[PDB]
């Protein structure tokens, strides 16, 4: 129970938000390593 | 060390057209998947979800797409671990089954369990390996099931 | 006479009307009122059965007549005055021996020689001194229990002392009110402070001494 | 609401009955009791909803 | 002395490398790692890690979030999810970043929301923190 | 002597309200760095603040009515 | 006797209020550690503690109340 | 003296009671700090808590023993 | 008996100082234990500190005016 | 004045078991805090704490003994 | 009368560095646990401790200015 | 005057023990939450507790031989 | 009168080590957990414990020369 962990919010979630926002740091140069990190490509397949 | 008297997935590309990668992990997820009781599967990629389908259909919980083709990173490793959290399956003990690349000679597909569960880890010896709660347990269980699922995805 | 004799039987009716509404309320009708008076055991059934059994039902409605009749003999008084000083001491007193024998029941009545055998064996008592058994015997039971008689008079005592420094503090600055409205709007927070808390562990030690009969029960 | 009017009087009975308090002893005590009212009649509306409810459920 | 295994899926910082002690932010608070190790678990937050190595030096980062993973060893490892040297990171941006945080929580409102911008706030604050 | 000592025995009688008064504040403390690792608020840990400042003021009122007893 | 041992029984009326100045300390001390853990400023945590303040420092008002008694 | 010593020495016993208030104090502020750390409420810690309220209280039973002793 | 107990009523309200004393080393005890945790440190913890401490030297600022009114 | 006197004196040593009160609160509160922590209940920590009550209640007993000696 | 009560009156307030005494010893103690979780030793929370322990026995100097001035 | 004051002499000493009882609770508190966290139980840890539990009783023998020169 | 208050005067000085003796308790009760927390024990951690046992002794020294100037 952390804002987000009181958000039930996983301490993934979390972190990845925190990831985002190291994303959202950095500078231009460093942003084009964001891109290389992140994201998901996937699809939850459901069943 | 952990246990239970108790997330089986796999790890798979999404394509084929590479060795028997697949082959493997259909293989020996369902070489496996007798044994166990709360018997459910998760497969990432579907070159598993191609083969470990055929009945594979009913005892996945939810199987992912995209893995090469696009390169494994941390951030994916979260997506798909984040909401795999959210189910009500969780260990029937985990095993992670993925290929660990040893040379490009060898792989292996090798497989991990998944101690998705805090509480045995609250419970043993582990209650003391840590020394600070069932909490940040969880997000680190958390993490590294992310961590892991990078690795795995990347290996 | 009268005034003892119109007292404690004003104690037993206001238990009694409770105690014989819920009864009562096993079929009809409720209107308004059955309904309402279910409310005052169904409070009693709501709170106090929140940390009742615990020790069981075998004994616990014999505990909640005393919770209640406890509680109940309290707040008759608590609008009578005066009343605080005899009714509820009078019912203190009255109220002294069922707090004893709440302990006796499966405690001192099973074992009176040592009714920590039956309330804590090894804790407090040393259960290598049944000396210090028998001794905290008296800690955790035959103060305990002079301890509940205080307890209920530690009500009396700050129920009282809002009225004796009200008293003294409208007799100090019988102004109307008026600077004595100030020590005497204290004086009515303090009543919270003294006896509605006071008689809530006080109702709080029949709670926890019959969960000790019956948690040993 | 009816059952509160009773506890009063019977309460005011006790008083009258007994030595004349000081009058602080009383002003205290149903100040006191006037407190409780405002939130209580509030709560005890709310009281009705819950068990009427739990017991039309049953 | 401390193995410090410093690493973030992206580089290894140290390698099991005797640096003496580590200061962490755990989501803990503040944390500091000395050479061997309690069997612990910590959860990082948005802080720095300042890794003292054994030899006076010690470099620092900020690192978002992740696991610090305090062994019975002597053997510690960060892993942040990012740790990165706050030198990568530019100040002028951090305002930026941190007022439009401040801006969004204001319309932040459900708890996740606000939690998330929370996060923005703490983390970009937390940036400033050493920028 | 008699009408003097007692008056002087009241103000010792009222030292024990140094421990109802410094007790509430370890009970009352304990439950707010308690709480602060949440979320257990209500029904749970100050319920059972309601029961420990009930064994807290519980030697205060035996104390308050020692010195009750040196007066009147 | 009767003005003499009233001095020296509001003395040690007032060392009961040793229990309240203690008491605000370990009161006010556990929420400035528990807003150390986190978040609950102006919520939960320094409200109760007000509450806290309050239940210790009336054990100081239980106690001036008699050094004032022993005083007018 | 005889008759003035005993109620000065009645009081002096109640200031015996300022160490059982606040041994109660920490006993349940410690059970409700650690209440918060889970999740064995009941038993284990709060059936340790009467049994830490025991040897805490006895502190001051013996003590109120000595006072009522030079009163009786 | 008038001026000679005046001499012993205010040195017995001089030992009130002790829960001032004790209580201003709980407050700033807990706020170097606080900041440790890190690291708000300006306002927020020491500003709250500040807000403690006057609430434990309010208590010595009752005391000292009750021994300073049996002097002069 | 010597038949006196020990009464005036044998209550003043009933206030050294202020420490030995508040020491079986704090000595059994941290066991409490420690047996949360777990899990050797059964023997190394709750068994310190009988090791933790005697080394407290033996300063209650030296205390009791000089206050028991004034007055038989 | 006089110079006797200014004696047995100069000892009450020396009870009074009681506080000034064990404060100290959680001005330092929550000092040595709070660099426990380190690293700030000189400045931040070392400093802290300086500006706590001249808080802690500022109770205890001018509780002996209130001895020394019924003796002196 | 001389047979007497000797008597609330050694009574007042013994007030001196409410330190050496408590502060041993509260170094054998440390040491049983403190062996929770593990593992230097059999040395190093509980090789200190003898070693505070001695200097807490080290103010419990020079007051315990006031109270001894004042009365033999 | 003369040599009678300065009998009953020192005993209520050696009231002055209760701080002292609990104070030394927990400084050396505070570094039991903070070594627990390891292991800069040789040197920064043990040797303040020392820097911490002399700032609370330093009360207790200044509480026994008190003590020993109404009996010498």
């Amino acid at each position: 129970v952390a804002y987000w962990r009181q958000a039930g919010l996983s301490y993934i979630r979390y972190s990845q938000i925190c990831a985002k926002a190291v994303r959202d740091a950095l500078k231009t140069e460093f942003k084009a390593n964001a891109m290389k990190t992140s994201g998901s490509t996937i699809k939850i397949v459901k069943v | 060390d952990i246990k239970t008297p108790e997330l089986i997935i796999g790890v798979s590309s999404d394509r084929g057209l590479c060795g028997a990668i697949h082959s493997s992990v259909a293989k020996q997820m369902k070489s496996e998947a007798a044994n166990l009781k709360e018997v459910k599967i998760i497969g990432v990629g579907d070159k598993i979800r191609s083969i470990l389908h055929r009945t594979h259909s009913d005892q996945f919980l939810v199987t992912f797409k995209e893995v090469g083709r696009r390169p494994p990173t941390f951030g994916d490793a979260s997506v798909i671990a984040l909401e795999l959290l959210n189910s009500g399956y969780e260990f029937d003990e985990g095993s992670i089954i993925f290929n660990r690349f040893r040379s490009v000679i060898s792989y292996k597909t090798e497989e991990k369990p998944i101690f998705s569960l805090d509480t045995i880890s609250s419970a043993e010896s582990m209650s003391i390996y840590d020394d600070i709660d069932a909490d940040v347990l969880r997000n680190y269980q958390e993490y590294s099931l992310a961590n892991i699922i990078y690795y795995s995805l990347k290996e | 006479i009268t005034p003892v004799i119109l007292g404690l039987p004003l104690v037993t009716l206001i238990v009694l009307f409770p105690s014989l509404l819920f009864p009562t309320s096993n079929r009809l009708v409720s209107n308004r009122f059955v309904t309402l008076q279910q409310w005052m055991l169904q409070l009693v059934s709501k709170q106090m059965m929140s940390i009742h059994n615990s020790k069981g039902q075998t004994w616990t409605l014999m505990l909640m007549s005393l919770i209640l009749f406890i509680g109940s003999t309290n707040l008759l008084g608590l609008l009578p005055h005066s009343f605080t000083p005899t009714t509820q001491l009078s019912m203190n007193l009255g109220m002294a021996i069922p707090l004893w024998a709440g302990a006796v029941i499966t405690g001192f009545r099973n074992k009176t020689k040592a009714s920590l055998a039956h309330f804590l064996p090894q804790g407090t008592p040393t259960p290598l001194i049944p000396m210090l058994v028998i001794i905290e015997t008296i800690s955790l039971f035959i103060q305990p229990m002079a301890l509940a008689v205080r307890l209920t008079a530690n009500i009396t005592a700050g129920h009282l002392l809002i009225h004796l420094i009200g008293g003294a503090t409208l007799a100090l600055m019988s102004i109307s009110t008026t600077t004595a409205l100030i020590t005497f709007t204290i004086l009515i927070l303090l009543t919270i402070l003294e006896f509605a808390v006071a008689m809530i562990q006080a109702y709080v030690f029949t709670l926890l001494v019959s969960l000790y009969l019956h948690d040993n029960t | 609401p009816y059952v509160l009017g009773t506890g009063l009087i019977l309460y005011l009975l006790s008083k009258e009955i007994y030595v004349i308090t000081p009058e602080t002893f009383s002003a205290i005590s149903t100040i006191g009791f006037l407190v409780y009212i405002v939130k209580k009649y509030g709560a005890s509306v709310g009281e009705f909803a819950d068990k009427l409810n739990e017991q039309k459920i049953a | 002395q401390m193995s410090f295994t410093f690493a973030s899926p992206t580089q290894v910082f140290f390698n099991s490398a005797n640096v003496r002690q580590v200061d962490v932010p755990t989501q803990t608070g503040a944390f500091g790692i000395l050479a061997a190790h309690v069997p612990t678990l910590q959860v990082l937050r948005p802080g720095l890690v300042v890794v003292h190595a054994e030899d006076g030096t010690t470099s620092k980062y900020f690192v978002s979030s992740g696991s610090v993973t305090v062994n019975a060893d002597s053997s510690v490892q960060l892993l942040a999810e990012e740790a990165v040297t706050l030198d990568m990171l530019d100040l002028g941006a951090a305002k930026a970043n941190l007022e439009k945080a401040q801006s969004e929580l204001l319309g932040a409102a459900d708890e996740a929301t606000r939690a998330e911008i929370q996060i923005r706030i703490e983390a970009n604050e937390a940036l400033v923190k050493a920028l | 002597i008699d009408t003097a000592a007692k008056f002087i025995g009241a103000g010792a009688a009222t030292v024990g309200v140094a421990g109802s008064g410094a007790g509430i504040g370890t009970v009352f403390g304990s439950l707010i760095i308690g709480y602060a690792r949440n979320p257990s608020l209500k029904q749970q840990l100050f319920s059972y603040a309601i029961l420990g400042f009930a064994l807290s003021e519980a030697m205060g009122l035996f104390c308050l009515m020692v010195a009750f007893l040196i007066l009147f």
